[PDB]
């Protein structure tokens, strides 16, 4: 199943997240707080369960399921997930939704690349960290270029946390080899956030 | 309604991984729900993993 | 092939086989018992 990576809104305002991949009736969306277990927020499309405010919504057109939160508030930031059964008995979930409610305001992610040192080339290892921080949304994308072409080989990349300024950051880790270090003269970091993208390079 | 892991938290390689739920406020025996495990790796989505249920049929 | 009067259609036709056919038979309800009291001493077993 098909779930948007992120998802923002203010305190009030209505959010709609969707899923995609989903033939029958069977949906169901689940919140899970960070640190905590996930907790079944919806099922059967648009049933509530107990205890569940009238807020949550379920909702699915065509192939396309959709869940609905009005009157946003501070414990609705979690990470949303949805489920549906397919096929006999299996069941399967999506990547999730992570829906924010953190306070304003929005700003650009800063990069900062370091290439590999002199004292780890001589463990035979090459490895080059992009530092990606004080960005909104929380969700962002790193990719890597060498010279031209693409890197698609060696990305480590993690889920971003929340700063002390309440700025979230990230760190992406590749790691590769001396030999293809030394012979391609630059390496580039591209970082894309909300279509917007932010790009490093750093050579020997 | 409540459900209590209990483990190894800490297992080598190539071994035999052993979990054991303990329901309380609840029989196994009812027919009513599956039962099984859900496990989420750091910092990633949520992957199933099976369940089972006594409560059989005539085959 | 058995029947009282066999030309006369308003009497039955007994038929012995030979190999037996296999049936089956089943009730694919699964259910419980109430056994609820309306006593003394009496207890009626409703299809719960
Ligand atoms: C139709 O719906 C029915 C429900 O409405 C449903 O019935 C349920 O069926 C399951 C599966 O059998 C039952 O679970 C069993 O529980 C047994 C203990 O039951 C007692 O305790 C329960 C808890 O309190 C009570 O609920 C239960 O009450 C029931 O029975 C009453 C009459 O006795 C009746 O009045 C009630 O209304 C109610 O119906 C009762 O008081 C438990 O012992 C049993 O485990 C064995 O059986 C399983 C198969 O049935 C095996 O899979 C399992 O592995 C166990 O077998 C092993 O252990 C046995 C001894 O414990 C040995 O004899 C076996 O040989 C075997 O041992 C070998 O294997 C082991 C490894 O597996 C090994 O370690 C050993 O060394 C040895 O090698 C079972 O879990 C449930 O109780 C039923 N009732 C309910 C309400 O759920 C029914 O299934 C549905 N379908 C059909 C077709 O009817
Ligand atoms: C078990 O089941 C079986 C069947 O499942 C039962 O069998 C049934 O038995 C009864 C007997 O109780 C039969 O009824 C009787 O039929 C005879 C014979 O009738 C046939 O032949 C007649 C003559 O045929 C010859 O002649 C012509 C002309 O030359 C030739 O072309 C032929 O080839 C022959 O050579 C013919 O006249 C009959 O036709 C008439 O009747 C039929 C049937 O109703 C009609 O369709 C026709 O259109 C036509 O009208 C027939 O082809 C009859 O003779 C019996 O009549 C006696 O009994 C009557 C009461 O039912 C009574 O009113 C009559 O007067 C007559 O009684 C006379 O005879 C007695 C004996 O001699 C005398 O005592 C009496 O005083 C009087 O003189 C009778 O109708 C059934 O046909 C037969 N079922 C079938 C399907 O055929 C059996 O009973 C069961 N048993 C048990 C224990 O369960």
């Amino acid at each position: 199943l098909t779930q948007p990576p992120s998802a923002s809104g203010s305190p009030g305002q209505s959010i709609t997240i969707s899923c995609t991949g989903t033939s029958n009736n069977f949906v169901s969306w689940y919140q899970q707080h960070a640190g905590k277990a996930p907790k079944l927020v919806i099922y059967d499309v648009n049933k509530r369960p107990s205890g569940v405010p009238d807020r949550f919504s379920g909702s699915k057109s065509g192939n396309t399921a959709s869940l609905t939160v009005s009157g946003l508030q501070t414990d609705d930031e979690a990470v949303y997930y949805c489920g549906s059964l397919v096929g006999n008995w299996d069941v399967i979930f999506g990547g999730g939704t992570k829906l924010t409610v953190l306070g304003q305001p929005k700003a650009a992610p800063s990069v900062t690349l370091f290439p590999p040192s002199s004292e780890e080339l001589q463990a035979n290892k090459a490895t080059l960290v992009c530092l990606i921080s004080d960005f909104y949304p929380g969700a962002v994308t790193v990719a890597w270029k060498a010279d031209s072409s693409p890197v698609k080989a060696g990305v480590e990349t993690t889920t971003p946390s929340k700063q002390s300024n309440n700025k979230y950051a990230a760190s992406s880790y590749l790691s590769l080899t001396p030999e293809q270090w030394k012979s391609h003269r630059s390496y580039s970091c591209q970082v894309t956030h909300e279509g917007s993208t932010v790009e490093k390079t750093v050579a020997p | 309604p409540q459900l209590q892991e209990s483990g190894p938290t800490l297992v080598e390689a190539s071994e035999t991984l052993s979990l054991t739920c303990a329901v309380s406020g609840d029989s196994t025996a009812a027919c009513n729900s599956f039962w099984g495990w859900v496990r989420q790796p750091p910092g990633k989505g949520l992957e199933w993993v099976g369940s089972l249920s006594h409560c059989a049929s005539y085959w | 092939i058995r029947s009282e009067n066999i030309t006369n259609n308003a009497k039955n036709i007994l038929v012995q086989f030979n190999t037996p056919v296999q049936i089956n038979c089943t009730r694919p309800n699964n259910n419980t018992r109430k056994s609820i009291r309306i006593g003394p001493g009496q207890a009626f077993y409703a299809t719960g």
